[PDB]
């Protein structure tokens, strides 16, 4: 059973600082690569950053370049996102979403309306 | 004479087709001196 | 060397081609195979009998007489020899030319017709 | 907000499975065979081998007669062999070139196919004018064919990308039921021997039963971590094998309601296209991604044969109803039989 | 020792022939009357005018494609040797470098029972893999098929020539018609050998550059013109190899009816080498396209020109004459010799053996061969 | 969407009450299925040329 | 008897043989195409200037038979109906250019189709649409393409660019910068196995189809120099 349970978040300032966490359950870990998925209020999914196998090959969306850094760990089978220096546009829900098949270097529909291989979410609220 | 590539083989067969067989020189040089024709 | 103490010596070498030569069928006098050692032993003779005095042979004194019997022998068959020899460039440059014209041609109407265009 | 209401509760309906499932695991499959003596080692050549089509074959079908079998390929052909002469019996023309399954009903008088044109056709095989036509074509899947499976001459069910499955009444091609469980496209479905239930495996990771006349979900299989591509039903119909894109086969038992077994290797790190049985279910066949289909002894979980003739990815693959041959399909476009 | 003999004999009667049946000196100046030097039947030649004629085939150090020359002095007298005084020919030339022209055609010859016993081993091999697998199978393959039958019978009628014919020089004298005929066969399967080659240029210059899209031919073409169109020139010359060049066993190539066959074959061959300069600058211009490295751009089209350089048959149109001199004609000869004989173990090399279709194919269905 | 989760609720109530024999009962039928059909696979062991139709 | 069927059968399997090598040329000459694209990328106009699961086009340029397929109706996750093109001659990528995050989302599709298994000996033929609606949003400078690529800001225009003539070097820059978005990654994983074609177009341009036409004459072309081990 492919779990993934997205944690973190909540109200915040902005130019504060967010830690969104990942806890992976059911798949080897380290088979997979990771993204980061988002969905604004009243908009589609967008990707926001993925994570090779290892952690050498990195991602990002351009709009969150030198303010977001993923980061996995392995052994403890979690994915991260630290969020500094958020924007109010950064506030919509954040889904940890796995890669469909293991050792792979393509990785279709993470962003799909009706994904299976990703979590519920995590709401990140950047208002005054 | 064929001097082309194409040649190449038929000149070495017609080259040896007399000169020797095994390649037995029991055979001294003829004389070409001036006490000849 | 004496020229003329060999001239009256040659003879003797005529006489004996022309007696090997009686016991042969005067009508298969142009049969080069069967006469082709008594006409062999008749140079030797010409030849072996030319040095004795000191002459090289051949000679144009010793020639002549050679001469001599081949002209009262051998004068009834002509011999015919294999030609070996290129046809002229009047036909020689046809034989060449038309058949490269139709090596280019049949390159040609492969790379036209493989495909059919 | 209710939202969570109801999605802090089903966390709690899969605790209580999980460990409703985890007393009932007394015993692995594993130590119970682990006395059974090893098959040893299965070699089976290549007896035929099918040529004819132009392009990848995707499905093929054996008759229930052993001896004549469908195939389907992206060049838009059903051809029907005669396995032991080799020869062609039919060669029909298909409308959309882009199939993806294939079958052959029990009586052999009909033939479905289907693919990306979200349709299932069936074409009459033993016409009075003695031509091969379409009988009747199956519209109502907004998804692409997958799988169909004759029950009758006239029912089908069929399994579609849409993330549903469906019973079909031929003759006034409506569906009868609907089965709409799963959460991805739908990947292959096995009718149980009595055909009174079916499962079908999906790209949700995950495997449901169905019952066919009632139209429920009766149970939801998990374990595997990635697409399900191929399922197939166990002989005695009490369960069944799954084939999935995380590079491993497991089997799956419908009165434990959990995995038994899982067939892997760690040099393995292709999915499984095609799964199949042996007439006894000691042997579990599987087609990968690597061009070879490897033989699995579904007791034992020891790879014991692999067959290695195919250039390109298999397919499909298919055992005959009395056991003697097994039939693979190819992206190399040809069909081995193997005995 | 006796061979040389009878056979010198014969000239002799011929001479005393020749000098009868033709008539006088109808010419000005004191002509060198003719004259049977021993040897050879020298005509009449003008004053201070040198003759040449080809060395007699009596004895095994004369070379008989050298030159004999006879110096016809002013007044009408034969050149006099002036050591011994006495009336002399120049037969210098034709034991001169006999016994170094001699040791150098003896590896020659070795290396053409060696390169074509290589060529025709590798090519069977070669050959077996193609038929074997229908899955190597496509047209480019079923072209390679023929171009493989080729280099096995032509290099098969070479060693039958080169180990029955040619070292039998008691079977030449008799001059069978048998010899004739493997001679035929000879001339025919060397143009079916060098036709094909432009067959395979044709194909791949047509898959590249004419008709790109279309990719199913019609192969007659290439039959009829690899297989069927070399009897042309080995027809016409047979035939005038037997009325006017008639020699013992066809082994002369003195004679210009030999252009019959190889200017065809010149023709082929050339039209081959404007292939590979079009095929090139097609592959260059890919390259230029994606940018490639110009360090590594010139060695793929370097690799490309050499893979294709034995199997076009390249080496003919860019060696195409032997040099007159000494040393870059002994170079030459084992320069050519070696891409000639060993031609057909290249192609087998690079087209079956180097090939990665094949040689993937032939590890993973290992099994079941 | 929140009134799909009422269904999802539902499905998994009638999956849990289901009764559910132990493995080793379910292990023991599979095992003892194979041996009963083991002569009737001739896949499993190979059969006699003359009775093989793809010989 | 046994031996009336056999021959009865043998009469079949020929009168079958003859009708396949038959459908074995028509299958052989055309090339098959696959038109994948956004919603709004304009791949549905490009389609009609040249419900079902899948839409046929049959076109001709210079007697050459081209099929191309539009996906229908499918849902949005394509990592399995996808394989079924893998033996096309070319996938056509429509992206939206002036749709800088649309842009971003095609740019993610694109990489996973550049880096799949089983597409990755398929040229990609991709179609950058949508360049006059790209030049009226750098022309009126209202959004800057740093807010969603802050890698624009120190990008040049490469010196291999052409521009059109009447082009401000603001427009110029852009396109070019998106271009090299999707280059960056076929240049990272191309091998020589497959290419990348890159087009500015426009979703009414008449030469979209010689575009395909001549993109699928340099991909077969650099098949045949494979099957040969020149290039
Ligand atoms: C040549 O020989 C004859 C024979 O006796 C002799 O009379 C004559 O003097 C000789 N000639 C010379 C120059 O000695
Ligand atoms: C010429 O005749 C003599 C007579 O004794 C003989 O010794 C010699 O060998 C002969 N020469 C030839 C070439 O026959
Ligand atoms: C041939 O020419 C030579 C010139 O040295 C002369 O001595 C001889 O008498 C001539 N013979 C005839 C038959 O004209
Ligand atoms: C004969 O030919 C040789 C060359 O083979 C030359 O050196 C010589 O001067 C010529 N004349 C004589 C009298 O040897």
């Amino acid at each position: 059973q492919v779990q993934l349970q997205e944690s973190g978040g909540g109200l915040v300032q902005p130019g504060g600082s967010l830690r969104l966490s990942c806890a992976a359950s059911g798949f080897t870990f380290s088979n997979y690569k990771m993204n980061w998925v988002r969905q604004a209020p009243g908009k589609g999914l967008e990707w926001v950053s993925d994570i090779s196998q290892s952690g050498a090959s990195i991602s990002y969306t351009g709009s969150v370049k030198g303010r977001f850094t993923i980061s996995r760990d392995n052994a403890k089978n979690t994915l991260y996102l630290q969020m500094n220096s958020l924007k109010p546009e950064d506030t919509a829900v954040y889904y940890c979403a796995r890669c469909p098949a293991p050792f792979t270097r393509d990785c279709f529909d993470v962003t799909s309306t009706t994904y299976a291989y990703r979590g519920q979410g995590t709401q990140v609220t950047v208002s005054s | 004479k064929c001097n082309t590539a194409t040649c190449a083989t038929q000149r070495l067969a017609n080259f040896l087709v007399h000169k020797s067989n095994n390649f037995g020189p029991i055979l001294p040089p003829t004389n070409v001196g001036s006490n000849t024709y | 060397c004496n020229e003329t103490g060999m001239l009256e010596r040659l003879p003797l070498c005529g006489k004996a081609f022309a007696d090997m030569m009686g016991k042969v069928d005067v009508w298969k006098w142009c049969n080069l195979s069967e006469f082709i050692v008594y006409y062999e032993s008749f140079t030797n003779c010409t030849e072996m009998e030319a040095n004795v005095v000191g002459c090289y042979w051949p000679n144009p004194l010793a020639q002549g007489f050679i001469t001599g019997i081949h002209r009262q022998f051998f004068s009834n068959c002509t011999v015919d020899r294999v030609h070996l020899e290129d046809p002229p460039d009047e036909v020689l440059i046809p034989l060449i030319v038309i058949p490269v014209v139709l090596t280019v041609a049949m390159a040609g109407l492969v790379v036209w017709r493989s495909k059919r265009t | 907000s209710e939202l969570d209401q109801l999605r802090q509760e089903a966390e709690q309906l899969k605790n209580q499975i999980r460990d409703a499932r985890k007393a009932c695991a007394d015993a692995t499959l594993s130590q119970i065979t682990n006395n059974i003596d090893p098959v040893g080692r299965i070699q089976m050549r290549t007896r035929r081998t099918l040529r004819g089509h132009l392009a990848k074959i995707y499905a093929m079908h054996w008759g229930t007669d052993s001896r004549l079998l469908v195939s389907a390929s992206q060049d838009g052909k059903l051809i029907i062999w005669d396995s032991y002469t080799t020869n062609k019996v039919h060669a029909i023309p298909l409308r959309s070139s882009w199939v993806m399954t294939c079958a052959y009903a029990p009586s052999g008088n009909y033939v479905a196919c289907g693919g990306l044109d979200n349709i299932c056709s069936i074409y009459n095989l033993k016409t009075r004018e003695g031509n091969v036509r379409v009988s009747r074509e199956l519209a109502g899947h907004t998804g692409y064919l997958s799988c169909c499976r004759f029950l009758d001459d006239n029912q089908i069910v069929t399994s579609s990308g849409d993330t549903t499955c469906a019973l079909w009444d031929i003759e006034t091609g409506q569906q009868t039921t609907t089965f709409t469980g799963h959460t991805g496209d739908v990947m292959s479905l096995s009718l149980a021997p009595d055909t009174r239930l079916f499962v079908s495996g999906a790209c949700d990771a995950s495997a449901k039963l169905w019952d066919v006349r009632e139209g429920m979900c009766r149970q939801t299989f998990t374990g595997h971590e990635s697409d399900i591509n191929a399922i197939c039903f166990f002989p005695n119909g009490n369960a069944f094998a799954t084939g999935s894109d995380d590079a491993t086969c497991r089997l799956f038992d419908l009165r434990a309601d959990q995995e038994l077994m899982t067939y892997s290797h760690d040099n393995i790190i292709c999915g499984i296209t095609s799964v199949s049985f042996s007439k006894s279910g000691r042997l579990l066949l599987a087609g990968y991604d690597d061009f070879n289909c490897n033989v699995w002894d579904a007791l034992k979980a020891d790879r014991a044969g692999v067959l290695a003739g195919h250039d390109n990815r298999v397919s499909c693959l298919g055992v005959t109803d009395d056991g003697m041959a097994v039939a693979t399909g190819s992206w190399d476009s040809f069909l081995k039989i193997w005995n | 020792y006796v061979v040389g003999r009878k056979k010198m004999m014969d000239a002799q009667y011929k001479c005393y022939d020749r000098m009868q049946q033709l008539p006088a000196y109808q010419g000005e100046g004191p002509y060198c009357n003719r004259t049977w030097d021993g040897w050879l039947c020298w005509d009449d030649t003008p004053a201070g005018v040198l003759s040449y004629q080809f060395c007699p085939d009596y004895f095994p150090d004369f070379d008989p494609s050298e030159k004999v020359t006879k110096y016809c002095d002013e007044k009408g007298v034969w050149f006099k040797h002036p050591e011994n005084n006495r009336t002399w020919s120049n037969y210098t030339m034709c034991n001169a470098f006999t016994p170094e022209k001699l040791k150098n055609a003896y590896v020659l010859y070795y290396l053409a029972i060696v390169g074509h016993s290589l060529s025709i081993f590798t090519l069977v091999i070669s050959l077996g893999i193609f038929v074997f697998f229908r899955s190597l199978g496509c047209q480019r393959v079923t072209l390679h098929k023929n171009m493989f039958l080729t280099y096995i019978l032509n290099s098969m009628i070479i060693i039958i020539h080169l180990v029955e014919v040619v070292p039998n020089g008691e079977l030449v004298r008799r001059d069978p018609v048998s010899c004739k005929i493997l001679h035929f066969f000879h001339q025919y399967m060397m143009a079916c050998n060098y036709f094909w080659m432009l067959c395979e240029g044709i194909y791949l210059h047509t898959l590249i550059v004419v008709a790109v899209f279309t990719e199913k031919q019609r192969l007659r073409w290439y039959y009829l013109l690899g297989w069927g169109f070399p009897l042309v020139p080995t027809t016409i010359h047979a035939i005038t190899r037997a009325v006017y060049f008639n020699d013992n066993c066809w082994l002369s190539v003195e004679t210009h009816l030999l252009y019959i066959i190889h200017g065809p074959v010149m023709a082929a061959l050339v039209v081959n080498f404007f292939f590979l300069l079009n095929i090139v600058r097609v592959l260059v211009t890919k390259m230029r396209e994606t940018h490639e490295a110009e360090s590594h751009m010139y060695l793929k089209a370097v690799k490309a020109t050499m893979i294709l350089v034995p199997l076009l048959g390249i080496q003919f149109v860019v060696f195409p004459w032997r040099p007159s001199n000494k040393m870059l004609g002994k170079i030459y000869d084992y320069v050519m010799h070696s891409l000639i004989h060993f031609q057909g173990f290249f192609v087998a090399t690079i087209y079956c053996f180097c090939n990665n279709e094949v040689q993937t194919t032939v590890k993973r269905q290992w099994a079941q061969f | 969407s929140i009134a799909q989760a009422r269904k999802l609720v539902e499905q998994l109530k009638m999956e849990a009450n289901i009764d559910r024999i132990k493995v080793s009962k379910a292990a023991a039928d599979l095992m003892a299925y194979c041996e009963a059909h083991a002569k009737e696979d001739p896949l499993l062991t190979p059969v006699p040329a003359s009775e093989n139709p793809f010989r | 008897d046994q031996r009336n069927e056999e021959k009865a059968q043998r009469e079949a399997n020929k009168k079958i043989e003859k009708q396949l090598q038959k459908d074995k040329q028509v299958y052989r000459a055309t090339h098959r195409l696959l038109l994948l694209g956004a919603g709004e990328s304009g791949k549905n106009t490009i389609v009609k200037q040249m419900t079902s699961g899948i839409f046929e086009t049959k076109f001709q340029v210079d007697k050459v038979n081209f099929h191309m397929f539009d996906v229908g109706a499918q849902r949005d996750e394509r990592r399995k109906w996808i394989q079924c093109f893998n033996d096309v001659t070319a996938i056509i990528f429509v992206v939206a250019s002036s749709s800088y995050n649309r842009l971003q989302a095609a740019l993610k599709l694109f990489d996973s189709i550049w880096n799949n298994k089983w597409l990755r000996d398929t040229s990609v033929i991709l179609f950058l649409n949508k360049q006059d609606l790209l030049a009226e949003k750098v022309l009126a400078g209202k959004s800057k393409i740093e807010d969603y690529f802050p890698e624009f800001a120190r990008y040049t225009t490469p010196e291999d660019a052409t521009p059109e003539p009447g082009e401000d070097p603001r427009v110029t820059r852009a396109k070019y910068f998106i271009r090299d978005e999707f280059l960056r990654i076929s240049t990272a994983s191309g091998d020589g196995r497959h290419y990348c074609y890159p087009h500015f177009t426009c979703a009414v341009d008449t030469e979209n189809i010689r575009r395909v036409f001549n993109d699928c004459r340099d991909i077969i072309q650099r098949m045949h120099l494979r099957q040969y081990e020149l290039l």
